[PDB]
């Protein structure tokens, strides 16, 4: 969606004309990403439930006065609740792995998250702890590649910019 | 709206998956082929403007009643109109070529486009005709076997190729007709 | 961006390099009009205030986009320049409609008949004619988008009616310049909740603005008109009308039934040779490709296929005293 | 556009009558219980914020299909697109409580309502879910019943609002059906 | 067995199957021209508009009928009471059989590439069975409506 | 001016947002592509007074009435703003080689063109006459790269379809 | 706008002179360490938010007189114009590392800057002061000179773009003062 080929595509159609020889340099460089990062989304794909299972009570480690009533976490259903709202966000990161943009990221897990997150008394500050959590935790050579955690970790400081 | 990538997650979306390596070597097939699409698209752009006249002159040629009056191409400022309502066509087709599937076709060039005819009073199997010459045209184009032009390529195969363009210029003709 | 003071750019005529900003807003057009008594009033720069401006701007020129809060940063930037007097009311939703947020919902996930007649809409508060799309269908061939958008801000239509201080919005005039051009503008524009959105494509007036005639429906008329000039004709009257037509328009029935392409058929018991009249004019069609070894030569029988009625004649023309 | 005064006067105007002393003797009680229905249009627009997040949040625990793929409050933005779509409502009706009739809900909120709700998908049954709760969370605060958070008035009888507040949440429901 | 030249006789037909109708319907003008008279039958807009409707449906069915090999389905769901309709529509069965007639005629110089005006680029060989049984097909559907 | 560079950071431009991840992926086409293009310039701009003569005089080859009384090439100094005429294009499309797109070519050689030689009596076949004879004199094992020989083809074709 | 593939164009067509072998060693140093510049506006974008947040609060804590009544960051409307007015040319900045010069960062964001300013009652010593902890911060992640966080890169060096993005963050210095 807002991808690297529907931005080529707009850029001919907003002035009306055919595919040129400038947008086909830029599907050239899909091919020089797409063994980096389309090897990082299988990564995520396959440890996706141990990433959670080091994340989801590592938020409430770092604060822990939201296991209280009258708060945000009450009982053990909303933390329940919370590891399906983190959960959708690194199916979220892979799918933009695989596309390449920032597409799927957008509309689907940004857009509105000020709107919800307000008015439905979820604070945003344990949101970026468990995204930055997964950020640093990311070494080099045990986990993939070199260069398939570059844009692994571009998009998880893409997601802290857009709820900071 | 969306391209071949973009497609495999949309439909990883509605049934709440991950896009796992299992449904991968769909789309990293894909990409092992980049540069022979991309060429391929190359040829459909260079004689383009060509392929146009050809098409609606030989749709001329056919049906010669267009040209006598109360024809729909009959007057100098209906034909000029009917040249770019095909070179619409050639352009929203290579837009979906180049992405991977017809996602910007079937909704800017085809949604509408039945009644739009229906209304002005452009004859349908006269406008089916001077797409399916499009369609014959385009695939000749990229097996090689245009008879006049020949296009220098790295000497292989594309006639993976060939099939998904003729299934965008029947798109087109199955929303006409 | 530009200068603290700037009342038109581009240069598109001579006479804005001499230009000056206007300092009050331009008043209403000098006929009479019975049914502007019956609207709001006029949302300018001068008696307004921020909050008022940007709501009225998203309820005319947006739509009704629902714009969330950190999407579309581009208006939001161009607003910060109409509140330092950088620019006018006339060049913000210039800027406006030049921008991501506009072309992402409405040129790229709209149809392209469907895309100029929303900016009738959202910039003059009108429907246009046949020769009026035509004219701006060639600049989204021609020129693009950005050259389609400067034509409806720079047109003299513009000027008269909103100048430099007034948002857009619909005009009632009393005289029209035709009849059709009334009751296109007020289909075009209902009141609240409508949001040309999901509407994938409008299909009645893409039909209607496509022929000089077929004068439209009149309870897509009296729907969108002011209450107290249509009372005593929505108890349980035209009511029932009004129920179906927003059943479909919404979720968008195409009109080649009813509206257009009209075919009186023969009856029922007169043929009976393919018994019913569900599966009565199906006939297959085919296409084969032959490229190589991947064909799908698939035969699906189509629908119900009608004759052109405009592509037969031709017939008792192009053989009346000839063939 | 009309408020309680003048829907009297409309209806003597269709007589071409003058408001006289029988037709009044309605009108100046709307008057003198006037500051009941001035207290009742405050104790809603100030716990507002709550009773719009709680009705979407029922709305959820009763039907949580609209959480899961394929719903309707599914997307983050969806969701936030859905807590305005139920404020909007809530603004409309607090304006018809403080004029008296439902004459400016009918028209600036309700006409076509229907109309944008089948193209967009949104399922009607579930919207009924919504405004239902605050049928409910409108007639316990104006008659002070609500359990978390109490309110201070004097001491009366409101439960002529109460009727009068259901009635602007029943077009609500029926505009939508 | 003769699967290529079958996929070459169908091309041949629904690619130019709007010529094929708009000169069958034309030539049935030109050696009866009181059907475009006042009274006749393909006079008006709407009447020379159905005309040029059948002409298509019965070419659409002799061109699966090729295509399948057998003509099975075209006299099951095509012919199977054309005969009577047409007499409780009032159309001429003398114009009508000089449209099969003409559009068996076309479909002959298409297969065996011997049209006046087009030469479509095939390979070499004989496609001379298959012509007389498309011919074949076509005297079935003009001794149905008779 | 079309550039690669320049269609995605005023794309980016006209959304509000900053550089994203697929928008320094186009970018990476031209970290590949580049160099098949600018060895397609140094066989242009060491042997642009060849071509030019040897097929500026080709098109006069093709049309033996531009000589005559009464046309558009009078005399001697309309001949010798012909050569200068075909080799205003050849110096556009050695500066679309190096930009990467059809940034110059745009409103430095199409944008008017339509207007300019219908008003003055120049007619647009003689022009694409003279570029078709330099498409069609290209072979791989001589002349240049064989993927520079496809796109400098690719520039050429562009010319005569924003003409014909 | 111009990027730095376009700069040299628009220097060599008014010669008429074509490009080649003795300028294009300085276009083929752009693509040499083409991937130092991507990832240079990696490392500026990707902690973007907290390098602006900083700077203005910086710059607060540096000069307590803009919160008081008639300052011009005083009440809770202004900060947060100047925490846009921050951001706008953060990114004109990586516009401008992006393209190679600054003919994006002159002309859609200083061509009247200047004259706003004035206009306004902003003052330009605190402007000046703002921007240079952005060149400050800036030069702290393309040198990985950073305290707090410390991002991997294939190491060696990118003392070129150090200098080079304190040549587009002082543009801003001289269109202002
Ligand atoms: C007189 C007023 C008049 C006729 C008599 C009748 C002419 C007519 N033409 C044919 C034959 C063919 N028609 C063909 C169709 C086409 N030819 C093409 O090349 C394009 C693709 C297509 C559309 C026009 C073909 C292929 C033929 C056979 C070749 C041939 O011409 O012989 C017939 C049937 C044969 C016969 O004469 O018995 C008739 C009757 N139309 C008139 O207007
Ligand atoms: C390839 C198609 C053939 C081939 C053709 C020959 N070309 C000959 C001369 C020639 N070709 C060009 C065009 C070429 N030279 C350039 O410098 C540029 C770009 C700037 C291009 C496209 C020119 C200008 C000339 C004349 C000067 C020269 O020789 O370079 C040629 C010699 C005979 C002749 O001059 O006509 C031949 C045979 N050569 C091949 O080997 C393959 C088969
Ligand atoms: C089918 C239409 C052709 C055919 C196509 C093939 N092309 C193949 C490879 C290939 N294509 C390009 C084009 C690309 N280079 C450019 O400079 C530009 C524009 C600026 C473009 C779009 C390149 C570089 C390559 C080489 C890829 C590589 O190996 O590095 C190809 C090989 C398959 C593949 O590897 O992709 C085929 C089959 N060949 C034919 O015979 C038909 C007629
Ligand atoms: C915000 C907390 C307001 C407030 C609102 C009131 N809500 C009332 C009733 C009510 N609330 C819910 C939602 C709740 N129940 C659930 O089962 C779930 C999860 C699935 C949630 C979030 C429902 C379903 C209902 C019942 C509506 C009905 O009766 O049909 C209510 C009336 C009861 C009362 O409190 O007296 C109010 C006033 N309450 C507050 O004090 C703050 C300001
Ligand atoms: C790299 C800096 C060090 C190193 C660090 C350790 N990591 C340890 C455990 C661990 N890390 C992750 C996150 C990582 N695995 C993934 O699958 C993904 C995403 C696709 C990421 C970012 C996880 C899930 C775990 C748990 C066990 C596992 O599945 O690997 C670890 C053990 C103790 C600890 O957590 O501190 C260390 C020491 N280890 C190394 O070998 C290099 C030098
Ligand atoms: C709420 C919990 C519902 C639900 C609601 C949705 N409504 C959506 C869009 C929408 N709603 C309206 C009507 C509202 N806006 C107005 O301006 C007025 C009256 C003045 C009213 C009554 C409009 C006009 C729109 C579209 C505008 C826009 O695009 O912002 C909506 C968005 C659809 C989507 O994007 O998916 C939702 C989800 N849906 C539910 O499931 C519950 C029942
Ligand atoms: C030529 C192959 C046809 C034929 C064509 C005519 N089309 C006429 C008008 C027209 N066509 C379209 C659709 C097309 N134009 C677009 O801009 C887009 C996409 C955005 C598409 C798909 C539209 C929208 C219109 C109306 C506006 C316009 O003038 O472009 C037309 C003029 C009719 C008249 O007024 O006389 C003709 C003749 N007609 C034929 O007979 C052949 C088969
Ligand atoms: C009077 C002898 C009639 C009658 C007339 C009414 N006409 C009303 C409004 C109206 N009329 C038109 C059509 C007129 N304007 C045009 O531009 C053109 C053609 C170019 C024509 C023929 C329009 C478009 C409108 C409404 C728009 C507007 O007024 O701005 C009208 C007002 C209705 C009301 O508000 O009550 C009346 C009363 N009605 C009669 O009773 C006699 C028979
Ligand atoms: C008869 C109407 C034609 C004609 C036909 C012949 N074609 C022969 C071989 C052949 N035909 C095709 C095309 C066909 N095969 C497909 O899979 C499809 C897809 C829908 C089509 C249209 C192919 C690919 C081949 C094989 C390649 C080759 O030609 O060598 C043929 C040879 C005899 C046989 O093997 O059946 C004949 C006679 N030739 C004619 O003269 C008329 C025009
Ligand atoms: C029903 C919702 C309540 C309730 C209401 C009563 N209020 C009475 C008197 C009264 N109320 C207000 C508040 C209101 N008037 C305003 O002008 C404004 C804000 C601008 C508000 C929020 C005022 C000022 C008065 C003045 C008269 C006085 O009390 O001295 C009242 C007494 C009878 C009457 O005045 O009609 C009642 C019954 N009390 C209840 O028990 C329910 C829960
Ligand atoms: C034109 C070459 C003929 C001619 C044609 C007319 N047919 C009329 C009505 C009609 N025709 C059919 C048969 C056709 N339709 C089918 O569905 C199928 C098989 C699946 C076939 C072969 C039917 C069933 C009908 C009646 C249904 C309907 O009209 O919709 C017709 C009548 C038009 C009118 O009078 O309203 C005409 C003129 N007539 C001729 O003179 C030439 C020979
Ligand atoms: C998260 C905050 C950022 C980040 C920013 C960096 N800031 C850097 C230097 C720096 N920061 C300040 C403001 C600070 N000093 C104060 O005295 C006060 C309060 C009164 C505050 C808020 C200043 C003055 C400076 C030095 C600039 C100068 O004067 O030249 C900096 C570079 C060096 C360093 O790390 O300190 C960075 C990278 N750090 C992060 O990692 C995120 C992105
Ligand atoms: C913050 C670190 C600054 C500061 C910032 C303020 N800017 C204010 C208003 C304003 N700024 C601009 C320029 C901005 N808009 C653009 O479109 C572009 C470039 C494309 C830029 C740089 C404009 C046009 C405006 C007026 C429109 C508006 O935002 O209202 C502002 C508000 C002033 C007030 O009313 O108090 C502030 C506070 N001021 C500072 O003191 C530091 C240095
Ligand atoms: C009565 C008038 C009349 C015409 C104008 C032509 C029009 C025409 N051309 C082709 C067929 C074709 N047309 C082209 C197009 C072109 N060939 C080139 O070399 C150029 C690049 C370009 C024209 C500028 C190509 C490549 C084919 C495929 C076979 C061929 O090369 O001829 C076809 C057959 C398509 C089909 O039905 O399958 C037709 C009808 N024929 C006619 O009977």
């Amino acid at each position: 969606m807002k991808s690297v080929i529907t931005t080529v595509v707009s850029a001919a159609d907003a002035a009306g004309r055919f595919p040129s020889n400038s947008d086909l340099e830029s599907i050239q460089g899909n091919i020089q990403r797409s063994a980096a990062r389309l090897e990082a989304a299988e990564k995520l794909a396959g440890n996706h439930e141990a990433v959670v299972k080091e994340a989801g009570d590592a938020c409430f480690a770092k604060y822990a006065y939201l296991k209280n009533p009258g708060e945000a976490g009450e009982n053990q259903e909303k933390i329940n609740k919370c590891y399906r709202d983190v959960d959708h966000y690194m199916r979220l990161v892979n799918y933009c792995l695989v596309v390449g943009g920032t597409g799927p990221l957008d509309e689907w897990g940004i857009a509105g998250a000020r709107e919800v997150y307000r008015t439905l008394n979820l604070p945003t500050s344990a949101y970026v702890a468990s995204i930055a959590y997964t950020r640093d935790r990311l070494c080099v050579p045990r986990d993939m590649s070199a260069q398939a955690g570059v844009e692994f970790s571009a998009y998880l400081d893409y997601l802290i910019n857009a709820l900071s | 709206m969306l391209d071949a990538f973009s497609r495999v997650v949309v439909n990883s979306d509605a049934k709440a998956a991950y896009v796992g390596g299992s449904d991968l070597q769909a789309l990293k097939s894909f990409i092992a082929d980049g540069n022979k699409r991309l060429d391929a698209v190359n040829s459909i752009v260079s004689n383009a403007s060509c392929m146009v006249s050809d098409a609606v002159s030989g749709m001329i040629c056919e049906n010669p009643g267009l040209i006598s009056p109360g024809g729909n191409c009959y007057t100098n400022r209906r034909m000029a109109a009917c040249l770019r309502d095909g070179e619409i066509i050639l352009r929203y087709v290579s837009y979906a070529l180049l992405a991977g599937d017809a996602s910007v076709l079937e909704d800017r060039c085809l949604n509408g486009l039945k009644e739009t005819y229906i209304a002005l009073g452009v004859p349908t199997n006269s406008s089916i005709r001077a797409v399916s010459i499009m369609k014959a045209q385009a695939v000749a184009f990229i097996t090689n076997t245009a008879t006049e032009r020949k296009m220098s390529f790295a000497a292989g195969d594309c006639t993976s190729l060939a099939s998904e363009v003729a299934s965008y210029f029947d798109r087109v003709g199955a929303a006409i007709s | 961006l530009t200068l603290p003071g700037t009342a038109e750019t581009n240069l598109a005529v001579p006479s804005n390099a001499v230009r000056k900003v206007q300092p009050y807003p331009i008043a209403k057009p000098p006929s009479y009009s019975s049914v502007d008594s019956l609207r709001p009033a006029r949302v300018s720069r001068m008696d307004a205030d921020w909050a008022t401006i940007y709501e009225q701007v998203r309820r005319q020129v947006m739509g009704n986009a629902y714009v969330m809060e950190g999407e579309a940063p581009d208006i939001d930037v161009a607003f910060s320049q109409l509140k330092g007097g950088n620019l006018t009311v006339r060049e913000f939703v210039r800027a406006v409609g030049k921008s991501a947020s506009y072309r992402t919902r409405f040129m790229e996930a709209k149809s392209s008949y469907n895309f100029v007649l929303l900016n009738f809409k959202h910039f003059l508060g009108r429907a246009p004619t046949q020769e009026e799309v035509s004219t701006h269908i060639q600049i989204l061939a021609t020129s693009g988008l950005e050259a389609e958008i400067d034509s409806y801000i720079d047109s003299d239509e513009y000027k008269a009616l909103f100048g430099d201080h007034v948002v857009p919005y619909v005009v009632y005039r009393g005289t029209y310049l035709s009849s059709e051009r009334f009751n296109r503008m007020v289909k075009a524009n209902p009141g609240g909740a409508t949001s040309d959105k999901a509407k994938s494509n409008l299909n009645m007036i893409a039909t209607v603005a496509a022929d000089l005639p077929t004068d439209a429906i009149d309870v897509m008329r009296g729907l969108p008109s002011p209450i107290t000039s249509e009372t005593l004709a929505f108890g349980t009257a035209y009511y029932w009308a009004k129920v179906e037509k927003e059943a479909s328009e919404g979720r968008s029935a195409s009109p080649i039934g009813e509206k257009i392409g009209k075919f009186d058929h023969a009856p029922i018991s007169t043929y009976t040779s393919l018994c019913s009249y569900d599966k009565v004019n199906k006939a297959p069609q085919i296409s084969v490709t032959n490229v190589g070894s991947d064909e799908h030569s698939y035969v699906s029988v189509t629908s119900k296929y009608i004759a052109p009625d405009m592509a037969a004649a031709a017939q008792m023309l192009a053989d009346c005293q000839k063939y």
